[PDB]
Parts: structure tokens; C-alpha cells; sequence
């Protein structure tokens, strides 16, 4: 059962990157939109 | 052992910090500086969770001269990922898969 | 090799899941 | 040293409400079970109830449920009967007991009291003392007095225990002058016994 | 509940020797007695528990016995500190029960009969006294007659415990009569009956 | 320890719902910056 | 015939015996009487309810019997076997209950969204 | 009588001097399965309450973690909600 | 005085011992010692260092102590406790490597996300 | 072994649902 | 069975350099410590070092750090000790003693080598010159050896049959030269020189 | 800063079955870290106790050892040919391990020595040389001092047959320094011989 901890952990700093991934995506989608309404 | 002044032993996921002194009150140190002072009848410091992995210095001290400081060193990882051959494809397909996507959804406001 | 099936699965239907909402809304609302 | 102390006489008037005390001294009083048990006619014995200290939860006697109110203040160190109702026939002497916190050690009472001797009948009625007059025999008799004690003294010798009638105290005394001291009534009287 | 008896509500024994003490239950109560001495001055300790145990300050002179429903307390050596009363209890069941207990040469009573003084006839009563002091045992009954006719009215018994002086009884016996009714009458006897009897007599004229 | 190897698959799942809400808003977002 | 109630709340374990109503109860484990004991203040035996703080499973494990006030701890005959772990803020559940908390967010997802898109189009 | 429970070798049974006669929980020597799918049942035999709570499916949530992810899965839902909000 | 060093990488812990310098060091592990010639080719010993490969957790972690040559076991001023979980290839995730594989994530999604909007912007 | 399993079946039910609309739209 | 066996007398001069040999038998070699110990005066022990055969680091007395140098050749189990620069304190038995690997055991020496005798010497080999002595005036007869190099040398009485009341002395050293004597009470006194290869017979006769 | 380790006795009287102890004195508190060695009079050194107490494998049980702290000792009982040996004593705390000058075992009567005294021979003179010889034969004990009124000595083991010692004391001088005195003369004391030129 240490390898599901194993696969899980790396998961959840997978997910966190793939998290700060669209997090920056929305971050330029934010300032286009931001543009556009100026 | 007993001689040469190791009284500091260590016996859940918390672990017992132990000491082999006077019944009556520890002053237990840690890395040279004052930490717990435990009273009767307590005699065992819980450190925490052995996930929690603590490290350093602690010593016991009791009605005599302080004890010879032991080293604790847990090494439960908890937080340890592994690279397995799957593992880092993993990461690389999903590394290069979002990056594909966000950089096709990027080329789509071009406008 | 479950979870690790699992979440490369969970990768593989996001992306399915992704191209075809792409495909269905961009066909059928035009631009 | 471990003891239980207890209150005085506490003469209570028919149909009111007494409060008897027992400090417990020596000992963790939070830790020790205290029974109240009742003394009846100085030969019946019988448990009246029993109070936690701890706790404050009171397990009392079906038939002094209602007679028997307990009370604990662990500051003072101090556990407390309130009596509700009480009559004449509550006139008893009532010890506070100690027993074990729990079940092995509650049912035998190793710390007892000196007791409180509720003397339920009434006011402080004055003695009246009659010589009594035919070795030789002589006496002195202090009728209608309440109530007890007197100290009966002779020429400043049995000394009868003095029984109720009428919620009047008689007491003799057999031996020459009779001096009676009731402190309740604050009498003092000397009488020298003659012959008819 | 489980009553709680004593067979011997009072019993003779002499100093320096061992006696026993009788306590009957109602039920069978799993040895869950405890005796209990209660000296004459007010003060009661736990003598035994378990019918068997010792407490603490309670000297070996005292020993337990009895299963079932029949218990007893074997006392050896009684010195004049151990003239007390014994109590059984059942710890058995709520509540607990205790018993009556027991209280621990043949003389005779120098009875002396008492006409009442000229200060109770001028208060309105009149209290003539019986007094039977230095005898044993216990047992006695006292017999008024008023005018050679027997009265049971007004009757007040006041006995002494035995001294450690004599190991006798003192009894006091008061009639209590109006002026009027003690003026009706001219003879007032007591006598006293234990098994022989020894009677005394005065005439009010 | 099976309780924290259980709290991580759990929050292991609060993640990918949470991934899941972001790419279901940024797809939505995306298809609007070219929706006018 | 009633069984003991026992509810495990974290580094917290309350056992609560229901047979005896009313009467003053206390509580033995392994044939040692505890509960009110003036010291040790993690255990209590308030009302109904010992409460063991920080159980120690290796040493607060055992039997347990509640015994009314007047009833010795040798003739009451209905124990109760207590073994549990003490988990700092932990708790219990099978994959049904996580996936019905998933689900009620899925289902309020779709119903706010479907919610919002209606309202706006109103 | 006090029936005591046999626990060895992760198993968990009851091994009473008669039969054992089962009133109410999980159904001379009565097996009852392992000890780590928690046990609960009365029995009596010439009464014990077995209760076992070795937990094989618990998580050990801290406050802090179980917050923030679902204050940002509030945050999450309501820019979802803000997206649909945009679309009409 | 001088804290152990512990360095483990895979299943291989090595234990270093900076106090004492130059002189031989013999280890001690649960009143055992080790560190010579045994069955187990796995406990070496270096000049300062104990090897440890296919380090187990149920038998192999406890009470390490290096002490010089000559000197007793219960001569050291020193003691170690030890308990590890080990696997192939596992490294721990600290808090500085989290952050730099963060922030060096964040640096390469903007770059390359400026890359990819400035390619779409020079074919419009 | 099991919730992700619950996870990509949503993921799976939204796919599907998202399919069936396609179908409906292409013919 | 567990024996050290050492190599034979050696003989330096000042200055040079010596090696001494020991061979481990009976025992795993190099799971137990080797000990150099010097033997001077005839008298006093002394502790020179020690030997870890399987790391190859060897602890020295602070006196001899430099006065010694030991290493091991673990596939023939030989323990080897070379002093360097030898003086004339460095003519004394030197011992190989096996204890234990580890600190519990290291402190005490189980197994002893026999030990070997080194001589360090400015001069060279000597011939004897040896002559009796008889009384001036049970009588008391001498042979007197003095004026040979190196050790040993026997005397025996009339061929080796007359042996009954003979004290041969150990020799001593002057001038870095041997002498000895020996004395018989009663005849040709017989001394082997191998070491120079002299045979002499001396007969004994009154003054 | 090293174990100055000594022994009491450097040469001890004894007898043939006797009992007899040996004391050693450690300069610091080295918690029983004693050993005690054999070291018989051809130069085999042999462990015979560790740890203050405790016997090796195959030795007597007539040596046993006992002590604490600074001073230990070692009980022999049962004395006999081979037991006739030199016993050392050992620290075993701080390095270098530090040996004592030992004690041996000597095995009688007091007697007085067989004195004879010897000329130079001419075949030394022949030679140059002109060495004056004095053999104390079978004398007890080992200590005797010897005076040459107008030096090389060497003594002798213990005899396993006698149990007496043996000195020799030999003057050598040139043929000069002879021939400038006449009268020649060695004493021994703890008889005297003498001759003329």
C-alpha cells in the first residue's frame, strides 16, 4: 500500500502543476479580457 | 544502555521519547536550548506523527547531571514520489500534453 | 498499475472530453 | 490525620428543615464516597443515603428519599444533609460515613462521625427540682426542663438519663445538696435535701 | 428489602474472655457483611469487612466468621475498652441493612420508694419515685399500685447503663399524677419482679 | 499509516475535481475570447 | 440487554451505558475501577459518559462494565470488549459516502449552472 | 460469566465452556472473521458486548488542507457560474 | 557534538560520523556491531562512512552509534535513532525542490505560452 | 483504486453525453 | 588449530630498516584485530599498535607513530611491521596479538605470536675467543666465552657427558660484544659457535 | 595524559602449591578494563583474564581475578612447574593500551652462596685481555650484592631442581692495568674468595 502513497503523492504534485497550469492560462485569458473591455 | 549516559530512548504513527531518569521531572532539551520541562507523571515525549519525520538533537536531564544527547532521525516519507519509468512518462505526457493544449488554445486568439 | 492507469486515463478522457467539445461547438456555433 | 467532623445539637423546631455538616479532613475528599446514616432510639441502626463528592450525585434509602437532600461544596470540603419535613420521630443521631468511590470498597464504612443528635419535640422550659427524702437513699428530681443537658452535681451519685413526656425532659439524680446548671434556660438552682 | 437481625440483643461476658456475636439475614447475602463497634460515648468505627478482613488500627482481637445467611463475631480478650455495641450490615443489596447489635454476680436492687415534696404540691403535680440501684441483670419489671389496685398509667422507666465500677444497673421509676388524684389515694407501692421480690411501701397520711 | 495514504487519495480527488471545474471555465472562456 | 453506545470523535472516546436509568453509574476497565478518580483528568465519567481523552489504544483498551450505585463490580455480567484507534481529527467512511459527497457536488454544479444560464437568459 | 474473546494471529473469536448463544450483532469455540472488519455483537453462554472500531477505511483530514480545498472549489464553481453568467 | 549525516538515495543509507576525525570508526547497531567482515555484504564501512544497501525497515533501523577505535560503544558521545522508509528511485519533496520546480514551470508556460501567442501573432 | 475510478466515470458520463450530442447534430 | 607464527631472530644495524612477518592460522584473519607489542629490556610490555586487516588502518602508539610502520597481505593472512631508522632501544621481542574486531573485544589480547628476537648493533660478526679458568691455588672450573657476535652459543662439558651441577649464564653485552660464562664443579670444555662456524674444544687443566 | 599502569611487586617469593596475589594499580578509574597475561621464561605471552574477571577459554580455574576502580589483583592458588611464570597487567580504556613491569613468581630457605673466584688464563693474556671471574653458585634469594676490591653480571633463572639463583661477575681490564696490582678480591653479600697475582 506504500505504492498507492507513492502514486497518489506524485499525482497530487501532478495535479498541482497542471492546477498552476490553467491557473496562468486564465491569468492571460484574464488580461486579454481585461483589454478588451478597456 | 544505561551506562555511558544514554538515557534518551525511543520506543501508532506517534513514537515515545523516552528517558531513563529520576519520577519526578525532565527538563528535555533539544538542539541545546530549553524545550519541554515535563512533570509526573509523564515521562514519554510524543514528538509527533513518525509522518511528520522529525529530526535533531534531544536530550533528558533529572535530578543528576544531563543525559548524552541522541540524535532522532525518521526517515517515513510521506511525501516521497518515485521515479519509475511509468512515473516520469506520466509526467512528461501530462507536462507535454498541457502544454500542447494551452499553446493550441493560445494560437486560437490570434484574432 | 491501478492508479497510475487510472489517472493516465483520467488524462486521455480529459483530452477526449476537450476535442470534441472543441469540435462540437466550434461545427455547430459557427465563428 | 483522616477525620469527619460534624455539627452541634442543632435543636430544629416539627415540619422544618435542618442542615447537618460533616468536614472530612486527612484525606482527598473528592476522592471517598460519603454515606449519611441514621441512628434511631440509640439502638437502630439504619443507611439513610449516600452523596459523591466528586460528583455530586446522591443515591439515597426509598424510605428517606424524600427526607434527605445532599449537598456537596468541595471548596470548604464540606458535604451537607438538608432535612425536609422532619417530625419527632426524626429525632436521631445522624453519623456522616466514609466508604470507597466504588462498587468494592461502598458497601463497608471505615471513616465514621461523631454524630449529630437532632432533638426534634417546644422552648427552653425551666427546671423545677423536688427533693426526694424516705444506708440511706436520697434524691433529686428536675422535671419539665428542655432540653438536655444538666449538669447535676451533689454538695457542688447516679445520674439517671432523663426521658420525655409531654415534650418535657425528667431526669433524677440518687446519692447533701442538689445542684442543677441548665444552660439552655440559663438556671442555676441549689436545694438542700431534708427529711420529711 | 433483607432483613437484618441479631439473635442476642444483649449477652454477658467477662473481661479477658471470648464471646461470640449472632447475626442472621433474611436472604443469602454472599458474605457481604461488615461488623461495626459503636462505643457508649457516640463514636463507631468499622471493626470487620468481607466477614473475614481486618481494618486498619483494628487489632486482631476480632475476628469474622459465617457464610450463607448465619454470620458471627468472635471477640477475644475484651478489655475495658471493648465494652461497646456490635453492629452487622449487609453491603449486599440497596439499601443497606443494618441490625438491632448487641450491648457488651446476680445482686439485688436496694429499692427505695419517694413521696413528692410540698414545692410539687403547691405546682399541681405530684411525682412519686422508685429507685433501684446496684443490681443485675437487665431484666426486671416494675409493678405501681396505688392504693393495693395496679396502675399502668404514667409510667416512666429511666435505666443506667453498667458502670465499670459494680457491672450493675441503675432504675429510676416516676409515677406522674395530678394533686387532686394523688390526694384520692394513701397507699403507693413499687415492686419489682424478676424471677423473691422486694417490695417497698410508704402511706401518703 | 493507511490514514494519510486515504486523506491523499481523497484531496487526490479534490484536485482533479478542481482541475476538472478549471478546464470546464477556461474551455468556456476560450470559446467566448473568440466568441466576441 | 442494551448495549453500550460508543462514539469515537477523534483523540476522544465516549462510552455511554444505557440499561441502568437514572441510577449513579460507574465504570471499571479490565477489572479496575475508574472514572471520578480526582486525578488523571483525561478520563471522566460525567453523567452517563466516560469520555477518554487521548485513548491510548495499547493501555485504555480492554473491558469496560457499568455497574449501577449499590451493585458490585463481581455480579454485574454484561461486558463490553472496546478496542479503537484515536486519530487526531480522523473519522470513517467507505467510497460511499465520498462518492455521494461528489455526487451532491456535481449535482449542484449542473443545477447552478443550468440555474445561472436560465436566469440570464430571463 | 465473564466470556473472555481469543485475539491471536489478527483473528478474533470466542471460545466459551457451552454453547454460545447469540442475541444481537456479527453471528464451545465461535469464530467472528479477522479483527480489521470491526466485530460488533452480544453473546451469552454459561454476557459480553464485543465492539471493535481498527478502522480500515479512515482518513486523517487536517482542517487546514480540507478548507482550502473547498474554498477553492467555492471559488471554482462561482467562476464557473461567472463563466455561463458571461456567455448569455 | 558534530550531527551525523545522514545521505540516503534508493535503498542505499549512509551514515557519516564527522566527529572523531582521522581515526578509525567502528558502528554499533542495536548492541550489535557491524561493519566487518559478516554474512551481509551490504554493511560496509568506509573511512567515515556505514553503507547500507537493501536497507530494510523492520530489522535494520534502530540505534546507530559510531564510536573511534579503542573507545567503547558506551564511550561515544553520541547516539543515533533511526527509522527509514526506503524505496527504488524515491526522492523526499521539500519545500525548496517544490518551489523551484514550481517557479521554473511558471517561467517555462509563460515563455512558451509568449512564444506560441507571438507565432499566431506574425501569421495574422 | 475506487474514487478515481468515480472520477473518470463522470469524466466518462460527460464524454458520452457530449457524443450522443454530436450524433444528434450530425445527422 | 588458532596460533600467530612469527618469523626468526632478525639483525639490523642503526639506521636500517626492519620487517617482521605474521602468519594467522586457525581463525577468520581478517575479522579480528592485530596487535604489535615490544618486549624491551626483558622486563616491560609495551603496546606499539594495531592493525584493522580488512581497512587497512593501523593505530599507533604516539611513541611509536614514526618508529613503526605496519601493514597486512590479507591473501597469505600476514600481518608485517618495518621500524625505520632502528637505534639500540629497538632490540627487544616483538609480539603479534590477535583481539577482537570490534571495540568490546579490541582491548584484550587473546592469541599471542612466540615473538621475535631483533638486534640492532654497530659492529659486525665476532669469532669466539674463548679460555678456561682454574683456581689459583667439589672444585669450582670456568670456560669463559667472551668477544663473540651474535647469539647463541652452547657450552657443553667432556662432549655432553659431563652435565650434571653445569650453570651456563646468559650472556651480556659491552662494547657491542657478547660475553658468557659457564661454570663446572667437579674435563674439556666444548663451545659451538654456528653463527661464525667455530668448534671449540677446550681442555681443562689446574693452574 | 597516558595510563601510568605499575605493579607493587616486580618479583614475588613464593612456594610450590601456595596461594598467592598480585596487585595492580591503575593511574586512573578505568572501569574494570583490567587483563591479566602469562609470560613463561622461554617468551610466550598468554591471556589468562579480561575484564577484570572473566577466564579465556582454556585457561585454569586456579587463576581468578577480582578489583575495582584503580586496583585489581590477581589469586593464583595451586602453584606448580608451569605457573612459575611473569604476570602482566593491562588497561584497556584510552589508547595506547599500557602493560606493567609484571611480577614474577619465585620458589625457599635462605642459603649462602658457593663462591669461587678465577684468575685471568694465559690464554687471554695471549691474547691482551685479563678478565677476573667470580661465580656465587646456588645462592637464595635473587638478591645479593657483590663488591670487586682490586663489572659484568649475569644472573641466573630460578632452577626447577634447586630453586636457587646463580651470579656470575666478571672484571675484564687490559694487561697493563693487571700486571699494575697483585692481590685481587670479590665479595658477595646480601662470603669472600680471593686470590693473589
Amino acid at each position: 500500500t506504500l505504492l498507492l502513497q507513492l502514486t497518489n503523492t506524485s499525482a497530487y504534485y501532478m495535479y498541482l502543476l497542471l492546477l498552476l497550469k490553467s491557473v496562468v492560462y486564465f491569468a492571460i485569458i484574464t488580461c486579454c479580457l481585461l483589454r478588451r473591455t478597456a | 544502555s544505561i551506562k555511558g549516559n544514554h538515557l534518551v530512548k525511543v520506543y501508532d504513527g506517534s513514537v515515545l521519547l523516552t528517558c531513563d531518569a529520576e519520577a519526578k521531572n525532565i527538563t528535555w532539551f533539544k538542539d541545546g536550548k530549553m524545550i519541554g520541562f515535563l512533570t509526573e507523571d509523564k515521562k514519554k515525549w510524543n514528538l509527533g506523527s513518525n509522518a511528520k519525520d522529525p529530526r535533531g538533537m534531544y536530550q533528558c536531564k533529572g535530578s543528576q547531571n544531563k543525559s548524552k544527547p541522541l540524535q532522532v532521525y525518521y526517515r517515513m516519507c510521506q511525501n516521497c514520489i518515485e521515479l519509475n519509468a511509468a512515473t516520469i512518462s506520466g509526467f512528461l505526457f501530462a507536462e507535454i500534453v498541457s502544454i500542447f493544449v494551452l499553446a493550441v488554445g493560445v494560437y486560437f486568439i490570434a484574432g | 498499475l491501478d492508479p497510475k492507469l487510472c489517472y493516465l486515463l483520467d488524462g486521455i478522457l480529459f483530452i477526449y472530453g476537450v476535442i470534441l467539445t472543441a469540435l462540437f461547438l466550434r461545427v455547430k456555433f459557427s465563428r | 490525620e483522616v477525620q469527619l467532623q460534624q455539627s452541634g445539637p442543632e435543636l430544629v423546631k416539627p415540619g422544618a428543615s435542618m442542615k447537618i455538616s460533616c468536614k472530612a479532613s486527612g484525606y482527598s475528599f473528592t476522592g471517598y464516597t460519603m454515606n449519611w446514616v441514621k441512628q434511631s432510639h440509640g439502638k437502630n441502626l439504619e443507611w439513610m443515603g449516600l452523596i459523591n463528592p466528586y460528583k455530586g450525585v446522591s443515591t439515597y434509602n426509598q424510605k428517606f428519599k424524600d427526607k434527605a437532600t445532599l449537598t456537596v461544596d468541595k471548596s470548604s470540603s464540606t458535604a451537607y444533609m438538608e432535612l425536609l419535613s422532619l417530625t419527632s420521630e426524626d429525632s436521631a443521631v445522624y453519623y456522616c460515613a466514609r466508604s470507597g468511590y466504588y462498587g468494592d470498597s461502598d458497601w463497608y464504612f471505615d471513616v465514621w462521625g461523631q454524630g449529630t443528635t437532632l432533638t426534634v419535640f417546644a422552648k427552653t422550659t425551666p427546671p423545677s427540682v423536688y427533693p426526694l427524702a424516705p444506708m440511706v437513699t436520697l434524691g433529686c428530681l428536675v422535671k419539665g426542663y428542655f432540653p438536655e443537658p444538666v449538669t447535676v452535681t451533689w454538695n457542688s451519685v447516679h445520674t439517671f438519663p432523663a426521658v420525655l413526656k409531654s415534650d418535657l425532659y425528667t431526669l433524677s439524680s440518687s446519692v447533701v445538696t442538689c445542684n442543677v446548671a441548665h444552660p439552655a434556660s440559663s438556671t442555676t438552682v441549689d436545694k438542700k435535701i431534708v427529711p420529711r | 428489602d433483607i432483613q437484618m437481625t441479631q439473635t442476642t440483643s444483649s449477652l454477658s461476658a467477662s473481661l479477658g474472655d471470648r464471646v461470640t456475636i449472632s447475626c442472621r439475614a433474611s436472604q443469602d447475602i454472599r458474605n457481604y457483611l461488615n461488623w461495626y463497634q459503636q462505643k457508649p460515648d457516640g463514636t463507631v468505627k468499622l471493626l470487620i469487612y468481607y466477614t473475614s478482613r481486618l481494618h486498619s488500627g483494628v487489632p486482631s482481637k476480632f475476628s469474622g466468621s459465617g457464610s450463607g445467611t448465619d454470620y458471627s463475631l468472635t471477640i477475644s480478650n475484651l478489655e475495658q475498652e471493648d465494652i461497646a455495641t456490635y453492629f452487622c450490615q449487609q453491603g449486599n443489596t440497596l439499601p443497606w441493612t443494618f441490625a438491632g447489635g448487641t450491648k457488651l454476680a446476680d445482686a439485688a436492687p436496694t429499692v427505695s420508694i419517694f413521696p413528692p415534696a410540698s414545692e410539687q404540691l403547691t405546682s399541681g403535680g405530684a411525682s412519686v419515685v422508685c429507685f433501684l440501684n446496684n443490681f443485675y441483670p437487665k431484666s426486671i419489671n416494675s409493678k405501681w399500685k396505688i392504693d393495693g389496685s395496679e396502675r399502668q398509667n404514667g409510667v416512666l422507666n429511666s435505666w443506667t447503663d453498667q458502670d465499670s465500677k459494680d457491672s450493675t444497673y441503675s432504675m429510676s421509676s416516676t409515677l406522674t399524677l395530678t394533686k387532686n388524684e394523688y390526694e384520692r389515694h394513701n397507699s403507693y407501692t413499687c415492686e419489682a419482679t424478676h424471677k423473691s421480690p422486694i417490695v417497698k411501701s410508704f402511706n401518703r397520711s | 499509516h493507511t490514514e494519510k495514504v486515504n486523506m491523499m487519495s481523497l484531496t487526490v480527488l479534490g484536485l482533479r475535481m478542481l482541475f476538472a471545474k478549471t478546464v470546464a471555465v477556461n474551455f468556456l472562456l476560450t470559446a467566448k475570447l473568440f466568441f466576441l | 440487554q442494551t448495549p453500550y453506545k460508543v462514539s469515537i470523535s477523534g483523540t476522544t472516546v465516549i462510552l455511554t451505558c444505557p440499561q441502568y436509568p437514572g441510577s449513579e453509574i460507574l465504570w471499571q476497565h479490565n477489572d479496575k475501577n475508574i472514572g471520578g478518580d480526582e486525578d488523571d483528568k483525561n478520563i471522566g465519567s460525567d453523567e452517563d459518559h466516560l469520555s477518554l481523552k487521548e485513548f491510548s489504544e495499547l493501555e485504555q483498551s480492554g473491558y469496560y462494565v457499568c455497574y449501577p450505585r449499590g451493585s458490585k463490580p463481581e455480579d454485574a455480567n454484561f461486558y463490553l470488549y472496546l478496542r479503537a484507534r484515536v486519530c487526531e481529527n480522523c473519522m470513517e467512511m467507505d467510497v460511499m459516502s465520498v462518492a455521494t459527497i461528489v455526487i451532491v457536488d456535481i449535482c449542484i454544479t449542473g443545477g447552478l449552472l443550468l440555474l445561472v444560464y436560465y436566469w440570464s437568459k430571463n | 460469566f465473564k466470556i473472555p474473546i481469543e485475539e491471536l494471529e489478527d483473528r478474533v473469536f470466542v471460545n466459551c465452556n457451552t454453547s454460545i448463544t447469540w442475541v444481537e450483532g456479527t453471528v464451545t469455540r465461535l469464530d467472528l472473521g479477522k479483527r480489521i472488519l470491526d466485530p460488533r455483537g452480544i453473546y451469552r453462554c454459561n454476557t459480553v458486548q464485543v465492539h471493535y472500531r481498527m478502522c480500515q477505511s479512515c482518513v486523517e483530514l487536517d482542517p487546514a488542507t480540507v478548507a482550502g480545498i473547498i474554498v477553492t472549489d467555492v471559488i471554482a464553481t462561482l467562476l464557473l457560474a461567472l463563466g455561463v453568467f458571461c456567455f448569455a
